[PDB]
RNA sequence: GCGAUGAUCUACCCAUGGGUGGGUACAAAUGGCAGUCUGACAAGU
């Protein structure tokens, strides 16, 4: 009846496409991994959009951020494996939560402004 | 109740009392003052047919259904309104309904009281079965076999 | 040809009949909007014509969210049958005047004579209608207006939010408030009674010092010289013979050198002291409540820390939703010892966070987390 | 700014909000139910003389909240004042709503209307504790959804990041603002259009309000607080704009 | 005799103005429950123990629209309670938590009877320890000056005028190193003539007040004898009754 | 048989005891600030 606490769920092709934005923003030093420092982030208002891992045991430890999200109008996703994304993120340890901030002198800036696009039209 | 009661009792047209009272009921289904006024007319109405068939002859149960039917709907209405008149957890809900029960069985009780005298207590009782409420039912039993 | 129009109110709804249709071509110009402004107008433009008003605020709660999704409710099919005459079905259908073109189909499917608009002269109607408010009811419409709205908004908007009885954590708080102050009060009342008496008794004053006990002492020796020893082994069933105190106190009231006092300061003081034992009384009843209002509220953050002190976080924090909002080192702010404090607050944030964004939560995770610190622990 | 500073309030131009003065200005609201800060704030606090008592002020932060950005950056008029009713389009929470809601006072009243869930119990909580708000937690392009709830506001807020802000502000406003009433928004540029730049989005938001009828007195973009934002001022004529 | 104990004064005026303190922060404590559930009782009605009655009267919105207040509240604001119970916009409680705050009002009611009896109490031991400072300038008043002034003895030692000025010695002391004038009332302004005077006869009736105080108090700190029954008070507060009353005969105007 | 579900870092003596020392929330002090105004007129006819 309603809908699952992750959602929204992101499709294959999407989650690709943020996988490489979230490895070329952690070899270029803009992303912050961790719930604290996700959390950081989204209050020093920093942050470009966050990717959230759905399937962490349990679900509520990162589910506090979706709160700030939509308090300060920020978009963020749910990839389905936080293996993944310590893997694309360049971690030797799972990862539940990221955070790709602002720059604006950036090298992949319109790379994160077309995955950013496709997020709000997620949403 | 006024409007019903002059059409009724100057020109008598019970057509035009029922619709009244229909409308009526149909916007304060809350009301049991106007519950237990148009059982009084419906009784009123049932009686003095009666009586004209009386004269009618001498000259040369649909009726307590129909009072019963009307008596069914006004319980159920009014524990629906007296439920909804605040509508919680198990306990509170429990009481509330034990609270509610009673008022309903009170105005039951105010019905016997109006009042084929034995058929129809008899029915108000069926439909009531259908602790001290039911000390005071079988009470209303043995006096009506008094009755 | 806009024959009546419907308005809907917190307080039930009416139905006005138009004396006069403005005219329809001329309908952005200055005189035709400041007709609408102005009351001398708006008379000769509308009159009332029915008003019904709700019967609960049950009632008016189920009939608004009705009017909201913009199905046609009993009341509002009752009201429009006794106002409408019912013309003919092909020629010359009424004409209602309504504020939502999603409510006009379904008054049609229900009454087939009725032809409802909402175009921008209705808007105007409707909304000259809103202006004047209270004034056009000619004295009609009990229950204040704003009133209505604020608890009718209050209780829509809880209704479409889905809100909860367990989540409610503000008991949490207040308990917590009360019996910080509880503890204090009764500290110094019983530090009242007890010199106020030990003005009569002071060995007794120096002997035992807990003060429940003392209370309950001062409630049974009445004097200090009125105590044989039937009520010595009174004093046995009360607090212990085996100590010793009893005998203690009753050799020093056999030599006690207090001043006697009066019968009405013997009287007050053991009214003094029943009330000091009833608040003891009242505060263990408040601890327990608090125990189990914190393992239905906040179980695993209980489950990690305590009752207590769990819920001197939430009243620090200012709510569980603060508390599990905050970072996982502001909850510190709010060698070895100082490293496993850090790992405590990291924890104890992750089972805020489950607690408060769960439904129904649970001490298995709870259990899971405290289980993790402790073998954390075994390691230092 | 610590612990344990002392101030002098003062009364500001609008009428509602104070400065609070000292080796740093500080802007405040008289904060309606003392003794809880909502986001998070310092606060200042006088004591007032019956036995005197403790009155609460609380301190504004225009790099969280658009409004107070409007403010400091010097609006000649703001159409919220202390005794008027305001329609919050885009409350997301306490964080401005709380603060407009001091300023309007306890004659005032003030409708919040916010969409998603969260933020609604956010909000659901904050104005259990304030009574000059009422709470929505519906869609806000849907004034005839909501039509039970509202009766002729004199103010409109738009806070909304929505690229429809002109058309849902336009809405509301025939549906529930007065006549001759003020409607303040606050323009993203970014939000509205990312790929043609700000003066052109502002321009382009203006003429839609000049087309629904609204009559723009003055414009402020605020720069030092936030990028690339705007606050523009009109008026709801109804009647004659030229 | 067994009944002067100016020691058991000053603690029962002690205990009064803590029970007084603590007494108000629990209202307001219970007021913050209940308006958490009832947000319209607490601008209703202000008094804390009409607030604890009507808590133990009803429990809930229906139990308020349905039972009756009469003995609480007028019939007025019986309605208008009724009225705003009937639209609320606080929400519904749990068993366990009205059990407790039930249990808090009752706290209340307490421990307004037991202020209250502890008054009558102190106000039987005034006039079993200085009858005739009673019959003058009250028992609230007197047990102030001698638990200002420490012992019986001590208060009437000190002459007059100090009697006077005994409450308001900062502003006092603060004049008399600054050079200004002195205050006039001191703690005598809550006295019963002192609250029937208006303006310098407030002064005047102050100076001639806390003279007979001081004639009273040397009397009964000091005699060896004494009647308790006042009879020394009751002339004092004839002759200050006198002088006032004169003193308010004599006008300023012109006629 | 580690780690984003968070690794690392945030005064003096006597070879993990006691003795010096500084700082924050609460209580007690008959410890300190801290000393109890003026003194013959006034009102009416």
């Amino acid at each position: 009846a309603p809908n699952p606490k992750a959602f929204p769920l992101a499709d294959a092709a999407l989650t690709q496409q943020i996988l490489d934005v979230v490895q070329q923003a952690a070899n270029l030093r803009q992303l912050k991994k961790g719930a604290n420092e996700a959390t950081k982030t989204l209050n020093r208002g920093i942050s470009e959009f966050i990717i959230m891992a759905a399937d962490c045991e349990p679900i509520e430890i990162l589910l506090h951020l979706p709160l700030l999200c939509e308090d300060k109008n920020v978009p963020y996703v749910f990839v389905p494996s936080r293996v993944a994304l310590g893997r694309a993120c360049g971690v030797s340890r799972p990862v539940i939560a990221a955070s790709i901030t602002t720059n604006d002198a950036s090298a992949i800036k319109t790379q994160i402004y077309a995955v950013k696009d496709k997020i709000e039209t997620l949403l | 109740i006024s409007c019903a009661k002059y059409e009724y009792e100057v020109h008598a047209n019970f057509k035009s009392c029922r619709n009244i009272f229909q409308n009526g009921l149909r916007f304060n289904p809350d009301v049991p003052k106007l519950w237990y006024e148009y059982v009084k007319f419906e009784l009123n109405f049932i009686t003095k047919l009666i009586n004209r068939r009386k004269v009618m002859g001498l000259i040369n149960a649909l009726r307590g259904d129909i009072a019963l039917t009307i008596f069914d709907v006004c319980m159920k209405t009014l524990g629906k309104h007296y439920i909804n008149k605040h509508k919680s957890d198990s306990k509170m809900n429990i009481e509330l309904n034990k609270e509610t029960l009673n008022y309903l069985f009170s105005e039951s009780l105010r019905y016997i009281k109006l009042f084929e005298r034995d058929y129809l207590i008899n029915h108000v009782l069926q439909f009531w079965k259908n602790p001290e409420l039911y000390l005071k039912t079988v009470m209303i039993d043995i006096t009506l076999n008094i009755r | 040809p806009i024959e009546y129009l419907l308005f809907e109110e917190p307080t039930g709804y009416a139905v006005f009949k138009v004396k006069l249709q403005q005219d329809d071509i001329g309908s952005r110009l200055k005189e035709v909007q400041e007709q609408i402004n102005d009351f001398g107008a708006f008379t000769k433009l509308i009159e009332l014509v029915s008003f019904a008003p709700f019967k609960g605020a049950a009632e008016a709660l189920e009939n608004a969210n009705d009017i909201s999704e913009g199905l046609v409710s009993e009341s509002l099919k009752a009201i429009l049958d006794l106002n409408l005459p019912k013309a003919s079905s092909k020629k010359k259908n009424i004409t209602l005047a309504i504020s939502d073109k999603n409510l006009g189909p379904s008054i049609k499917e229900e009454f087939p004579y009725v032809d409802c608009i909402s175009n921008e002269l209705a808007q105007d109607l409707i909304r000259g209608v809103r202006l004047h408010g209270e004034k056009l009811f000619k004295g009609l419409q009990s229950g204040d207006l704003e009133r209505a709205q604020l608890g009718l908004g209050h209780a829509y908007s809880r209704a479409k939010v889905k809100f909860s009885v367990q989540k409610n954590d503000n008991h949490i708080i207040q308990a917590i408030a009360l019996l910080d102050q509880l503890d204090k009060d009764i500290n110094t009342f019983a530090m009242r009674v007890k010199e106020w008496y030990g003005w009569h008794f002071p060995e007794l004053a120096k002997l035992v010092p807990d003060n429940y006990t003392f209370a309950k002492l001062v409630l049974f020796i009445k004097d200090k010289a009125s105590l044989n020893d039937d009520s010595l082994h009174d004093l046995a069933a009360l607090l212990n013979e085996d100590s010793g105190i009893a005998q203690r106190v009753i050799d020093n009231a056999r030599i006690s050198m207090g001043q006697d006092i009066s019968e009405t300061d013997m009287e007050n003081v053991c009214v003094f002291a029943q009330r000091v034992a009833s608040l003891a009384d009242y505060r263990r009843q408040l601890y327990d409540y608090l125990c189990e209002k914190m393992h239905t509220v906040a179980p695993n953050l209980s489950e990690l820390i305590g009752e207590v002190i769990g819920a001197r976080l939430i009243s620090h924090a200012g709510s569980l939703t603060n508390l599990s909002k905050q970072a996982a080192s502001t909850v510190q702010i709010l060698k070895n010892k100082g490293r496993i404090s850090r790992y405590l607050a990291n924890k104890c944030s992750m089972a805020s966070r489950i607690d408060n964004y769960s439904e129904e939560p649970s001490n298995v995770f709870g259990s899971v987390l405290k289980k993790q610190v402790e073998q954390r622990l075994e390691f230092y | 700014a610590r612990g344990g500073a002392k101030v002098v309030i003062e009364p500001h131009r609008h009428a509602g909000v104070y400065i609070a003065r000292g080796k740093e200005d500080l802007l405040v609201t008289k904060n309606m139910a003392p003794g809880e800060s909502v986001y998070g704030e310092k606060r200042i606090s006088v004591e007032e003389p019956v036995p005197p008592t403790k009155v609460e002020y609380r301190v504004w932060n225009p790099f969280r909240s658009k409004l107070a950005a409007g403010i400091m950056g010097g609006l000649d008029e703001l159409f919220i004042a202390p005794g008027k009713k305001v329609l919050y389009l885009g409350a997301a929470s306490g964080t401005s709503v709380s603060h407009v809601s001091d300023v309007v006072g306890p004659e005032g009243v003030v409708y919040a209307v916010e969409f998603s869930h969260r933020p609604g119990r956010e909000l659901i909580s904050m104005a259990k504790k304030r009574p000059n708000i009422i709470p929505i937690i519906e869609d806000a392009r849907h004034p005839q959804k909501y039509r039970m709830l509202i009766g002729m506001v004199d103010c409109v807020f738009a806070d909304v990041a929505q690229p429809d802000q002109a058309r849902i502000i336009a809405l509301n406003s025939h549906m529930f603002l007065k006549d001759q009433g003020g409607v303040v928004i606050s323009i993203k540029a970014n939000c509205i259009d990312s790929t043609v730049d700000a003066e052109t989005v502002f321009a382009r938001e203006v003429q839609k309000l000049r087309e629904e009828r609204i009559k723009p007195l003055e414009q402020l973009t605020l720069e030092p607080y936030e990028r690339d934002h705007c606050i523009v001022v009109g008026r709801y004529m109804r009647s004659g704009l030229k | 005799s067994a009944d002067k104990v100016d020691v058991m004064i000053i603690q029962a005026i002690a205990l009064l103005d803590d029970l007084d303190k603590e007494l108000n922060t629990y209202a307001m404590r219970c007021k913050e429950w209940y308006g958490w559930h009832f947000p319209e009782l607490a601008k209703i009605v202000t008094d804390s123990v009409a607030y604890a009655r009507i808590i133990l009267t009803m429990g809930i919105r229906s139990k308020a629209s349905e039972t009756d207040l009469s003995e609480i509240l007028p019939e007025e604001i019986e309605e208008r309670v009724k009225t705003a119970a009937e639209v609320s916009m606080g929400t519904e409680i749990t068993q366990t938590d009205l059990d407790n705050i039930n249990a808090l009002a009752e706290q209340i009611v307490e421990f307004a009877a037991y202020r209250e009896q502890l008054s009558n109490y102190l106000s039987a031991r005034m006039k079993a320890i200085a009858p005739n400072l009673t019959q003058l300038v009250g028992e609230l008043v007197g047990a102030r000056l001698i638990a200002h002034s420490g012992s019986l003895i001590s208060l009437a030692k000190s002459p007059a005028s100090t009697i006077q000025i005994l409450g308001a010695e900062k502003a006092l002391f603060r004049a008399l190193k600054t050079k200004h004038d002195t205050p006039k009332y001191g703690l005598l302004y809550h006295a019963s003539l002192v609250g029937q005077a208006t303006g310098k006869n407030k002064g005047k009736i102050a100076r001639v007040l806390a003279a007979k105080a001081a004639v009273s108090l040397r009397y009964d700190a000091l005699a060896e004898d004494r009647d308790d029954s006042g009879d020394i008070g009751l002339e004092s507060r004839a002759k200050v009754e006198n002088r006032l009353s004169q003193l308010e005969g004599r006008d300023l105007r012109t006629t």
